[PDB]
């Protein structure tokens, strides 16, 4: 699935009061049990990156965000191989779990999808 | 420049076993690939040796296997090693495939190694089936009869194809001699495909248990994974030793010590344990052709995992719902195995049909739904 | 310890020679030890134990 | 947390006698034993296995 | 998607200092007892439900099916067997 | 009596059916038969039931005289064949195949 | 004489007495039912194999080790 | 399936050879050969066993040569191409009671007594099944059982009706070692002997297995030490990050 799809569907849910009332609490528990924060990751660090679109989005990250992402991946790799969890300031707090990459990938995909549409235009 | 890098032959070995850059956090489930290579080497060594003493003619086959057990120096060991390693080969291949499914090894950019992997699995099944016939005991004959008759279901030409496979009108001498030649060949084909899936993998490298890139943090294959592979090699050899020396016939069927008799049918004809889940799937569909299609589809459906998994994240480490669904899928696969060897009696008939539906619905319904919902929970839950 | 290291370990040629010689010794002694232990735990049962009657 | 000249704490792992010959010799004793059992195991394996090619009992009879 | 040593395909790295000590300088089994007891307990406790729930369910299903099948093929189960076929 | 002749590795069941056996077989309404056939379609001579004694389900050999329709019972998955060797109960789809057989003499048939 | 004879008798009278009585009662029923006329033209003819199996399984559990000890 | 259709499952008897480190009792093997020879061999062959196989297991070279030399075997034709017989040699296989299946079935009311060389591996239960079957003929079949003609009731045999009658009775054999030949004793000895016939490598195999277990376990332990030794720099790695 594309990030665009995921973001649009999520926005439909967040709009509907009923839907948000039942989905948002579930999503928060899901994230707590997921446990990626206990390896010091942010949610966006987990997104598959071996695609042209994602490689382009990663290249457009500001240098500081890019250097920090590299460190979180290396740190999480070291927790994984040691069979340990983060402690203290290495644990990602909910307020630090920012969607740093989502705006870049949504722009890359917007152009990619517009290009696909425009490749199929028919002069009326 | 070091010779290992400069010389083109050495550099090929170097690229796969020495300088090969690996993730630094592979867990012990990344050791099944080297155990599978070990099983393949044991099967080649023991198999070629048994070929030096075995006679493929139906009048002599079963007795040549007794001669191996009784007269050939260490023949009992070579025979039991070959027979038990065939089971260990399937335990390791199920573990390796389960690792691949849990950790999302089938996702881009690893679709090609996974797809060639599905063919390796089919070749292993065929190799093992033909080798089991070579003993020419009761299970050998009757298993060949039942399984080869499934080809009769192919419309129009099925009957003709069966007679062509048998080289006659029933399983007999021509079939045994051709199964010997093909059983000798198929492991070499299987080794080529095993090499192909590794070459295909080498473009992306190994995935890792976190599902993220390892390009940030690589370790040489040697010495780290060489020495970590030795631990599981010795654990494997301990299990091998316990079966081969202390319980060599635990995994077998006693009826295969009775010489093949085309007249008398044994009490129950079942395949070897590792084929049992596919046999249960076949029983679930009442139609002959339906059942054969379902049974083949149960393997070929693995080819669609790259499509039906809609997750933006690779692997299950951080996906609690996917982990539960995977647990149920695996246990259902084991229950199908058990149902493959029960009698066709109530209430196992209906249970086998429900388990078959669950097997297919994992690929077609549940994994696409669960992976869609989890995408949304990750996004909303972390806002 | 330095002496032992210097003679048997420092040169790989010497280390491999020591390992192979030890493997030779181990193989011969282990064979004899297992044979005796096997004979003690299975005493009175083996052909060698009843052979004298015949 | 900031200075890179302050080496992180390795005291939980560091051996005091790390530069001694006794220290190295112990680790090579483990490696050597492992090499020795692997040599003895390979020899046994090869000898028993290849003996299948020598005259079988029915031939010697 | 993977290069080779010297050009692996990492985004640029800067600002990380990494430190480690020789295998000869370290105790390889440091903290083994704590790990073997407390670390294994933590790791197992956190995964236990994902194994227990499916295993226990499928074992229960099997147990019920196998007991019914056994009962149907007794004298007492004659009538229920006749209906089932 | 029912004989078992090996013919191309398959068993051949040859039963020398009595008068009353033939009668028993000619009773069953053709309507209620997975594979609807009457004995006259099966045998070319009412006193010689000649069949390929491989069960039509998977390919085990039915034990004769046993069954529930007192003809042949496949022990493998419990399929019951008749005195015509027609399938009555169990997983088997078809009646036991009839080989191509010709009575050269009245005392010998070729299969 | 055969040690088994004594061991089996002892196990039937002792730890396997409930099963012994079940088998006995079954036999009584079946023999009486066979005695009655138009038994040959009955749909269901009861046997005592099940009860026999329960008894023998029980005797074997209480005897196997004891028997091999005296051979 | 009914329990009767399966057959009653035999008890687990404590055989001497049960036990990772246990051989057969060779005195029992020798006695079991004598039961085979004097009782079973009337109907059952042992075609996979040669006289040489007994030597150094149950008998000396001389005893086994004596057994072989008492029999006549087909020789190569003489110079006019006429058939000849010769005395047996150690290389010869133990000869069976019947020339073919048809003769075997004719002598046993249609039933064919199987060859016993692999019977301990060819039946679930092995020695326990052979012992249970031989000693498990009730005096009377359970009320209600209808045996087919020429069948005998035995609950261990699937379906209950076996074509072999009870053959072991107290004192049918006189053992040469003075052991009381009760039904139970003879069944135990012959079941041991047949287990040996099915798997004559048994004793050697389990001893080689003990050596393998010891070596492989030590190698496993050392491989753990070596892996941990080599991996410690990776496991112990620490980082200081100063964001640029
Ligand atoms: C066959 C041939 C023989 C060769 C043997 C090879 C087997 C080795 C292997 O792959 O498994 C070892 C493997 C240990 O591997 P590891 O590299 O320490 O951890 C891999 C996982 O990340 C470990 O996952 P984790 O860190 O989340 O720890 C969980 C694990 C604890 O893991 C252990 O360390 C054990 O315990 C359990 O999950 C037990 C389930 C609860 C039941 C109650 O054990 C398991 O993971 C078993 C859990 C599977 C369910
Ligand atoms: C039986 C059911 C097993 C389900 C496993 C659920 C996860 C779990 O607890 O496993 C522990 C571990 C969990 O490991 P993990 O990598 O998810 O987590 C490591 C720890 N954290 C989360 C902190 C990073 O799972 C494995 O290692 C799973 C490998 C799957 C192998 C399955 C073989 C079955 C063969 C059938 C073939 C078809
Ligand atoms: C499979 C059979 C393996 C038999 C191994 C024979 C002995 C070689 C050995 O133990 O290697 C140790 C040796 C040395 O291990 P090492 O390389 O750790 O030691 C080098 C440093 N010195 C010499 C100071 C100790 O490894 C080799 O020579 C490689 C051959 C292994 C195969
Ligand atoms: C089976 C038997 C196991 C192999 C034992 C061989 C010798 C073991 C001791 C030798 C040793 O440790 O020396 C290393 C040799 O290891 C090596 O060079 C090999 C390392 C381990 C070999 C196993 C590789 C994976 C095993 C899984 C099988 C793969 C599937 C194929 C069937 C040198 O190496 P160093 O760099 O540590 O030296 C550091 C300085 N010289
Ligand atoms: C092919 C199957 C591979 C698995 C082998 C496992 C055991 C087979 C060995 C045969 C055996 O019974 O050996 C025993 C010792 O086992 C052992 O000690 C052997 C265990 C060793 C495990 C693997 C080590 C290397 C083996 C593979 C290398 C082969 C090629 C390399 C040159 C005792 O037999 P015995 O002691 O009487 O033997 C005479 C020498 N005294
Ligand atoms: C005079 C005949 C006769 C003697 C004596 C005899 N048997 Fe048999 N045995 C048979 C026949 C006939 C069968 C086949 C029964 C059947 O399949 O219904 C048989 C079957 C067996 C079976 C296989 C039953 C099965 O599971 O298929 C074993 C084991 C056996 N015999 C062992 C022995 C041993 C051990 C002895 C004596 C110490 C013995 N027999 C003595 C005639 C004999
Ligand atoms: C992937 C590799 C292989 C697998 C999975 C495999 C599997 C099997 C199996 C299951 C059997 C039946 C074993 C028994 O119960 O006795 C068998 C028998 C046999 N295999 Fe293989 N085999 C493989 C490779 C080979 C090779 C390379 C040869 C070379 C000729 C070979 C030769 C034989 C022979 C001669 C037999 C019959 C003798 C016997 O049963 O032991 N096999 N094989
Ligand atoms: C003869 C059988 C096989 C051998 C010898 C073999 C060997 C290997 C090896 C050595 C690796 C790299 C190390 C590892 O991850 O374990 C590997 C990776 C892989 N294999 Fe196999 N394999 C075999 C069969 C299969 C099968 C049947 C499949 C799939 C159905 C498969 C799919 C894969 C995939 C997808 C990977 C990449 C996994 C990753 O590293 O993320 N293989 N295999
Ligand atoms: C697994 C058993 C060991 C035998 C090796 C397996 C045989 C398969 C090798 C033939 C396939 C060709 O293998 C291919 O070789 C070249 C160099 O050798 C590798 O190339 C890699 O390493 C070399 C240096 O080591 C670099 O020039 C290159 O940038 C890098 O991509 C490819 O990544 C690999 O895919
Ligand atoms: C490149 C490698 C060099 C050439 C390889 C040599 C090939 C053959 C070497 C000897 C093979 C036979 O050598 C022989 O092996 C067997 C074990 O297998 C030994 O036999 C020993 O153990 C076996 C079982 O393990 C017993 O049945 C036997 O009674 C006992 O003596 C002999 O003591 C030895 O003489
Ligand atoms: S094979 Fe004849 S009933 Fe299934």
């Amino acid at each position: 699935a594309s990030i665009t799809s995921v973001v649009k569907t999520s926005e439909l849910i967040l709009k509907s009061p009923l839907l948000s009332k039942i989905v948002v609490p579930l999503a928060k528990t899901y994230v707590k049990f997921s446990g990626y924060r206990q390896l010091g990751f942010k949610m966006n660090d987990l997104i598959i990156e071996e695609t042209p679109n994602m490689q382009l989005a990663l290249r457009r990250l500001p240098p500081t965000e890019s250097y920090d992402r590299v460190y979180r991946l290396i740190r999480a790799t070291q927790f994984s191989l040691s069979h340990k969890l983060a402690t203290g300031n290495d644990i990602t707090k909910p307020e630090e779990d920012d969607h740093y990459l989502i705006p870049y990938i949504l722009d890359v995909e917007a152009e990619a999808f517009e290009k696909d549409a425009l490749d199929n235009l028919e002069v009326v | 420049m070091a010779l290992r890098k400069k010389n083109s032959l050495l550099n090929m070995a170097n690229s796969y076993v020495l300088d090969s850059p690996q993730p630094s956090n592979l867990n012990y489930f990344w050791n099944f690939g080297s155990l599978l290579a070990l099983c393949l080497v044991i099967q080649l060594a023991t198999g070629i040796t048994l070929a030096m003493h075995y006679t493929s003619h139906a009048s002599l086959a079963f007795d040549s296997v007794e001669h191996i057990m009784r007269d050939v120096n260490f023949g009992w060991f070579i025979r039991y090693a070959h027979a038990n390693t065939a089971s260990f080969f399937f335990i390791c291949i199920y573990a390796h495939m389960g690792r691949n499914i849990y950790y999302g090894s089938y996702k881009t950019p690893r679709v090609l190694p996974w797809s060639i992997g599905v063919i390796i699995f089919l070749l292993l099944i065929i190799t093992a089936f033909m080798g089991y016939v070579l003993v020419f005991g009761q299970m050998s004959l009757w298993g060949a009869t039942v399984i080869c008759n499934l080809v009769s279901a192919i419309p129009w030409l099925g009957e003709d194809i069966v007679h062509f496979l048998w080289g006659g009108f029933s399983v007999g001498n021509p079939t045994l001699q051709r199964f010997f030649a093909l059983h000798y060949l198929m492991p070499f084909v299987l080794a080529v495909f095993a090499l192909l899936h590794l070459i295909a993998l080498h473009t992306a490298g190994s995935s890792n248990p976190l599902g993220i890139t390892s390009n940030v943090d690589k370790l040489s294959m040697h010495p780290y994974y060489s020495f970590k592979d030795l631990i599981t090699v010795f654990a494997f050899l301990l299990m091998f030793t316990l079966f081969v020396f202390f319980s060599p016939d635990k995994l077998g069927h006693p009826d295969n010590y009775i010489p093949a008799n085309p007249m008398v049918t044994p009490a129950s004809i079942v395949p070897e344990w590792y084929l049992l889940p596919f046999y249960a799937i076949l029983r679930a569909i009442p139609d002959k052709l339906g059942g054969v299609i379902a049974m083949v589809a149960a393997i070929l459906i693995l080819l669609i995992l790259p499509i039906v998994d809609r997750s933006i994240i690779r692997g299950n480490a951080f996906k609690p719902i996917s982990k539960l669904l995977f647990g149920f899928f695996i246990c259902n696969f084991l229950l199908l195995g058990v149902l493959g060897q029960v009698h066709i009696e109530p209430p196992f008939i209906v249970l086998g049909q429900i388990c078959t539906i669950f097997y297919f619905s994992y690929f077609l319904i549940l994994l696409p739904m669960v992976s869609t919902i989890e995408n949304i929970f990750f996004y909303i839950g972390s806002l | 310890a330095t002496t032992f290291y210097n003679v048997f370990v420092k040169r790989n040629s010497a280390f491999v020679a020591t390992i192979l010689a030890s493997a030779f010794v181990f193989d011969m002694t282990f064979e004899t030890a297992i044979d005796n232990f096997w004979d003690r735990i299975n005493a009175g049962k083996q052909w060698k134990d009843i052979r004298h009657k015949y | 947390g900031k200075s890179t000249y302050k080496i992180p704490d390795f005291t939980p792992y560091l051996k005091k006698d790390r530069n001694t010959d006794a220290n190295r010799l112990f680790s090579y004793f483990m490696i050597g034993s492992f090499g020795m059992l692997s040599a003895a195991g390979a020899k046994a394996t090869v000898q028993d296995f290849l003996s299948n090619m020598s005259a079988s009992a029915d031939v010697l009879a | 998607y993977m290069g080779w040593w010297g050009h692996m395909g990492s985004p640029p790295q800067k600002g990380i200092a990494g430190y480690t000590i020789s295998p000869f300088a370290a105790r390889p089994f440091a903290g083994v007892v704590h790990a073997a007891i407390f670390n294994t307990f933590r790791r197992t406790k956190n995964q236990a439900l994902f194994v227990i729930l499916p295993v226990s369910f499928f074992y229960y299903v099997w147990t019920q099916a196998s007991e019914k099948n056994e009962w149907l093929y007794t004298k007492a189960g004659r009538h229920e067997l006749a209906k089932a076929l | 009596k029912n004989v078992i002749i090996k013919w191309r590795g398959k068993p051949i069941f040859i039963r020398h059916r009595t008068s009353e056996e033939i009668e028993e077989a000619n009773e069953v309404n053709v309507a209620t038969l997975r594979d609807p056939q009457t004995d006259d379609e099966r045998v070319q001579k009412p006193e010689w039931l000649v069949m390929i004694g491989v069960c039509t389900h998977l390919g085990c050999v039915p034990i004769g005289e046993a069954g529930d329709f007192g003809g042949w019972f496949c022990p493998c998955h419990g399929s019951h064949y008749d005195i015509s060797g027609r399938i009555r109960r169990g997983p088997a789809p078809l009646n036991l195949e009839i080989p191509e057989y010709d009575f050269a003499d009245a005392e010998t048939l070729v299969i | 004489p055969d040690p088994a004879i004594a061991l089996h008798e002892a196990a039937a009278e002792g730890p396997c007495h409930d099963f012994k009585h079940h088998f006995d009662e079954c036999v009584e029923r079946v023999t009486k039912a066979q005695e009655a006329e138009d038994y040959d033209h009955a749909e269901y003819k009861e046997d005592c194999v099940e009860e026999f199996f329960h008894l023998q399984h029980c005797i074997n559990d209480n005897t196997a080790d004891k028997l091999f000890r005296v051979l | 399936m009914t329990a009767a259709e399966h057959g009653l499952h035999p008890a687990e008897y404590p055989w001497p050879q049960n036990g990772m480190l246990s051989t057969f009792d060779h005195a029992s093997l020798r006695r079991g050969y004598q039961v085979y020879k004097e009782v079973c061999a009337a109907c059952h062959s042992l075609d996979r066993i040669a006289w040489r196989n007994l030597v150094g297991v149950t008998h000396t070279t001389d005893e086994a040569k004596a057994f072989a030399e008492e029999l006549e075997y087909d020789d190569e034709p003489d110079d006019e191409g006429n058939p000849r017989k010769r005395p047996g040699k150690l290389a010869d296989y133990i000869p069976g009671p019947y020339p073919n299946e048809q003769a075997a079935r004719a002598a046993n009311q249609g039933a064919l007594p199987p060859d016993l060389s692999l019977i301990a591996k060819a039946r679930h239960g092995g020695a326990d099944y052979i012992f249970a079957l031989l000693t498990g003929y009730p005096d009377e079949p359970p009320a209600g059982v209808v045996l087919a003609p020429g069948m005998n009731y035995n609950p261990y045999f699937p379906g209950g009706g076996i074509g072999m009658a009870r053959t072991l009775f107290d004192g049918v054999v006189e053992y040469e070692d003075g052991t009381p030949a009760t039904t139970s004793q003879m069944a135990k000895d012959v079941a041991a002997f047949l287990t040996w016939a099915a798997e004559p490598e048994h004793d050697e195999r389990k001893k080689l297995g003990l050596k393998a277990i010891i070596v492989i376990s030590a190698m496993l332990g050392l491989s753990v030490y070596i892996k941990k030794f080599k991996w410690s720099p990776i496991k112990n790695r620490k980082f200081i990050y100063n964001p640029p």
